[PDB]
């Protein structure tokens, strides 16, 4: 799954986390299994 | 206040929602301990301190 956040919404992007990203458009299983990886990219998503 | 003096306001006799808080994006942190953040609005008390 890829998309992009603001770096303070990275945190929410967990199982169980709730919080606006977590809750209206991005929602992980409770008992997720798999990884969550992310990097900020400043140089390529910010003008 | 100086982290040395500390007030403490007592809230009492109101109606409040925790959540205009919790989903505010001025906090560093909101850590909780024998309460959940997302369960506050749900239930009450006799006595906030702040």
């Amino acid at each position: 799954d890829s998309f992009v956040i603001r770096g303070d919404e990275v945190r929410q992007i967990a199982p169980g986390q709730t919080g606006k990203i977590a809750d209206y458009n991005y929602k992980l299983p409770d008992d997720f299994t798999g990884c969550v990886i992310a990097w900020n990219s400043n140089n390529l998503d910010s003008k | 206040a100086s982290v040395y003096a500390w007030n403490r306001k007592r809230i009492s006799n109101c109606v409040a929602d925790y959540s205009v808080l919790y989903n505010s994006a001025s906090f560093s942190t909101f850590k909780c301990y024998g309460v959940s953040p997302t369960k506050l609005n749900d239930l009450c008390f006799t006595n906030v301190y702040a």
